[PDB]
RNA sequence: AGGUCUGUGAUGCCCUCAGACGCCCUGGGCCGCACGCGCGCUACACUGGCGGGGCCAGCCGGCGCCCGCGAGGACGCGCGGAGCCCCCGCCGUGGCCGGGACCGCGGGCUGGAACGCCCCCGCGCACCAGGAAUGUCUUGUAGGCGCCCGCCCCCACCGCG
């Protein structure tokens, strides 16, 4: 039924994938999957990039689930 | 000592040290094996050999003066066989890899044989403790 | 003279095996023998169908045989070859309690 | 691999004998098939399981369950003395509870004024009673009617 | 890995051995789509090719596609053992080979041809559609 | 037929000399020492049987009894087995 | 055709033992290790005599096929009758149990 | 008039009793399959599958070295415990890496003899929680997970624990 990709094309890694979450306060891999209709792996990669930037901070980490908080506000 | 740190940090740190020091070397056969009849596919990581070696030497240290054979190491790396429309059962790992690792360690004199099996030598204890304190902080 | 000897005792009833013991130990106080080492109990077990044939509800029998073992090996130098017989005679021989001796 | 009744355990022949004589106290805790042996002495607040400190134990989730008696009782007492527990028996959680019971009894065996001991017993049992009294229930045997203690093989009337 | 945006040459659907493959699944699992390949064979095949195994299949450049192909028609010479092959001792060649999609049908269909003329017990049961092994059939496998 | 023989290439292929792993089960020495005789009982195989009622079905080899189950509940009291628990 | 790389014409006269290391595990074990009983050898010799100088019936259903047993004619027992079997090079390395059916197919 | 004369030097009355229903040998069958059902096993997946690592039982209990991917094998001595679970990662709702039936080469073990049993590569059936109907169960219980013995030359989805 539903098809999702695993590899953005150039501008979709900015126009939404990032510009649209930064507003959010708390997010999660599956939430961002269901929102942007893209598979989870890409979400993991992007969240790693963001924590690299420093906008989000981990509050609870674990292989099953890790979640973040938006410090930038 | 060594047991005042979790194994996960010690094992990886020691394996990295080992690969850097060329103490042991992956032979050819390390790249098509599945590591045990129980296992279903081959490992994902490319440097599992060094991890296994670190774990084994730590196991030889824990037992201290007591002796261990290879087949006794294979029963600490067992698993569960599946896919047979039949109740699951436990199986032992393979011992060729273990034999290679112990033979290489012994060739470096870190591991002195006895009447049965092998046991750690004081040089090995020296090195293990040294790295343990190195990672202590 | 001195030989380091062992005494084995075997039995299926707990009373005689606890009665042979008292007699032997009372008899050996002088020669230097000491108490026993009560060993783990050996449990023989058999489950059998209660019927000679397959019929009705499936009911099972549960037979077992316990074997008790007491081992005095504390004679040794305190007892010489001849003196061992001194200890194996004054005791009250019971019809079923095999006792074996071996240095 | 260790039964819990072995002579080597209740005596702790693991320890070297010269130091063995310092550990005046002894103690016991249990749960199900699991045993804990605490040899206790004077110290500066240290603890060990099977040559392992108390924090670095496997129940990362129940670490507080192990540490409870310390927090409910205060810190100065335990800082006063030192331990080295050993445990052997079925499972992980059983061993956790055995250990905490052993600790409670051992530390509570150290005081000398029985009035203080009674006051502490009352303070502790209020939080929980199984930190002081062993749990009795134990595995029940099975019967030949079916494959469980109480459940039976499914019966077909036709 | 750490690949977010698609390579300019990222190919969304790939065709090999007359079979077509997607470009969003990982490589080692994608190749399983072929007949005569599995997970164990594939890694031992890619790895000899100095190919990465955790890369999405569509981003496989063209140069890698051939060397991967080369080590697949020429397995043994490239080193891989003889116990990792789906055909170990051919009836005519006596060799140890690994056969693929175009061949499975022929080598299998030709096998039964040899069993009917040889009149084996096994071949006849392949005809009326029973069980060649010794499985009991009184109460099981009822169409 | 005491003078017959075959090609040596047909005689190197005879069976392993290490006798056979199919000896009869003998409880004591009283059983044996070890024309028609050529084939009366050449089929050598286990024949372990109840030492009471001589039956080859349902024999408890455990602990070296060799006693049928039906020929056992009767003598269990004599032997020493007791029905408790 | 070819037999594990060996052609048919030369497949005849081959010493079972020389071709032996190009066969499956069962034959290797049975021959190189186990050996063989006298009855089988007498069967072989009778076959040789018949070739060099009638359907040679037998009860043996566990006798392996020697290459020299090619183009031979033989019958074998299923329990109630003797079943003739014609041999061919691809037939080698196999016991006669396969080529003498012990029953008939089921048709209601 | 439940079952057992097919457990027995337990047995009454009949029938078999030298071309034997006596005893012994060679093969085959008891496993054969359009079909109806009884006790079970495996699954339908994210409360998950895979890879690496750490780690604790009891009825009770045997190990070293060397070859071989493994299963196993050659030597020589008396010595010894697991799954679930926890941790780090990959997969990311697709009959897909869920599920492993079926089938095709090959390497070994048992045994006088594979039709029996293990291991490797490949192929990859139904199956998306199951209608009328129906079973068991109140604390270390249900359920989930595995481990030993019985018969046994090899073989446990069985049974007693």
């Amino acid at each position: 039924k539903v098809d999702y990709p695993t590899l953005f094309a150039d501008e979709a890694a900015m126009n939404e994938a990032l510009k649209f979450i930064k507003n959010s306060k708390c997010i999660t891999h599956t939430q961002i999957c269901e929102r942007l209709r893209v598979s989870v792996a890409l979400a993991k990669r992007v969240m790693r990039q963001l924590v690299k930037s420093g906008d989000f901070a981990i509050v609870s980490k674990s292989s099953r689930m890790t979640i973040f908080k938006n410090m930038t506000k | 000592s060594v047991t005042r740190v979790p194994a996960d940090v010690f094992i990886n740190s020691f394996a990295a040290h080992l690969k850097n020091r060329g103490i042991i070397k992956c032979p050819a056969f390390t790249d098509y094996v599945k590591t045990g009849v129980s296992r279903q596919y081959a490992p994902r990581d490319a440097d599992w050999f060094y991890i296994k070696a670190a774990s084994v030497i730590r196991h030889f240290y824990i037992s201290g003066s007591h002796s261990i054979g290879v087949a006794g190491l294979a029963r600490k790396y067992s698993s569960l066989q599946k896919g047979k429309t039949t109740p699951h059962h436990t199986k032992r790992a393979s011992c060729k890899v273990i034999r290679s690792i112990v033979s290489q360690f012994l060739g470096q004199k870190l591991l002195i044989a006895g009447e049965r099996g092998r046991h750690i030598s004081p040089n090995g204890r020296k090195m293990v403790e040294d790295f343990a304190e190195g990672l202590q902080k | 003279m001195h030989q380091k000897y062992t005494i084995i005792v075997v039995g299926k009833d707990l009373k005689l095996v606890e009665r042979y013991v008292k007699s032997i130990v009372k008899e050996g106080r002088a020669f230097g023998i000491s108490g026993p080492c009560r060993a783990p109990v050996r449990r023989l077990t058999i489950t059998t169908r209660k019927s000679p044939c397959g019929e009705g509800t499936n009911t099972w029998h549960r037979f077992e045989l316990r074997m008790y073992k007491r081992t005095f090996w504390v004679t040794c130098g305190g007892n010489d070859i001849s003196t061992i017989l001194s200890k194996t005679v004054v005791i009250p021989g019971i019809q079923v309690t095999v006792e074996v001796e071996e240095p | 691999m260790a039964k819990g009744n072995r002579r080597d355990l209740l005596e702790r022949n693991d320890i070297e004998v010269r130091e063995r004589d310092k550990y005046t106290v002894h103690t016991l805790g249990k749960k199900k098939n699991s045993v804990a042996v605490a040899f206790v002495k004077a110290g500066k607040g240290d603890i060990l399981v099977n040559n392992v400190p108390l924090a670095l134990v496997r129940p990362e989730i129940l670490r507080t369950k192990v540490s409870e008696p310390i927090m409910i009782l205060g810190e100065s007492l335990f800082k006063g003395l030192d331990m080295n527990i050993k445990v052997a028996g079925g499972g992980h959680v059983s061993q956790i509870y055995a250990v905490r019971q052993a600790i409670s009894r051992g530390v509570l065996a150290s005081v000398k004024d029985e009035a203080a001991r009674s006051e502490l017993r009352a303070k502790l049992v209020s939080y929980d009673r199984q930190l002081v009294v062993s749990d009795p229930r134990r595995c029940e045997a099975k019967k030949f009617g079916g494959r469980g203690a109480r459940a039976r093989r499914q019966k077909s009337y036709r | 890995m750490t690949t977010i945006v698609q390579p300019n040459d990222y190919r969304d659907l790939l065709r090999m051995f007359n079979t077509n493959i997607q470009g969003k699944v990982v490589l080692e699992c994608a190749l399983v789509g072929i007949k005569g390949i599995g997970r164990r064979f594939a890694n031992v095949a890619l790895k000899k090719a100095n190919i990465d195994v955790h890369k999405r299949a569509g981003e496989l450049t063209a140069a890698e596609e051939d060397a991967l192909m080369k080590v697949l028609e020429d397995p043994l010479s490239h080193g891989i053992p003889a116990w990792m092959l789906n055909r170990n001792n051919d009836f005519e060649s006596g060799k140890d080979m690994h056969i693929l999609v175009n061949t499975i049908a022929s080598t299998h269909r030709a096998d039964l041809e040899r069993l009917r003329k040889t009149r084996c017990e096994r071949g006849v049961r392949h005809h009326h559609n029973l069980k060649v092994r010794g499985q009991h059939t009184k109460s099981t496998g009822r169409r | 037929r005491n003078l017959g023989s075959c090609g040596a290439e047909d005689l190197d292929s005879r069976v392993h000399p290490s006798t056979i792993f199919w000896p009869t089960e003998a409880d004591n020495i009283n059983l044996a020492s070890g024309m028609r005789e050529t084939e009366f009982c050449t089929h050598i195989a286990h024949k372990r049987e109840c030492r009471i009622c001589g039956n080859y079905n349902s024999v408890y080899r455990k602990y070296g009894l060799f006693i049928c189950r039906r020929c056992f509940k009767e003598n269990a009291g004599k032997i020493g087995f007791v029905k408790l628990h | 055709p070819n037999f594990r790389g060996v052609e048919v014409e030369k497949l005849a006269t081959m010493k079972i033992t020389d071709i032996l290391p190009k066969l499956n595990a069962r034959c290797r074990r049975r021959i190189g290790k186990h050996g063989l009983s006298m009855k089988h050898l007498r069967f072989v010799n009778k076959l040789r005599l018949r070739r060099a100088a009638k359907i040679v019936r037998t009860h043996l259903r566990d006798m392996i096929i020697f290459p020299e047993m090619i183009g031979m004619t033989v019958s074998v027992y299923n329990g109630r009758q003797f079943i003739p079997v014609e041999i061919k090079p691809p037939m080698v390395g196999r016991a006669l149990r396969e080529y003498s059916m012990s029953y008939k197919i089921v048709s209601h």
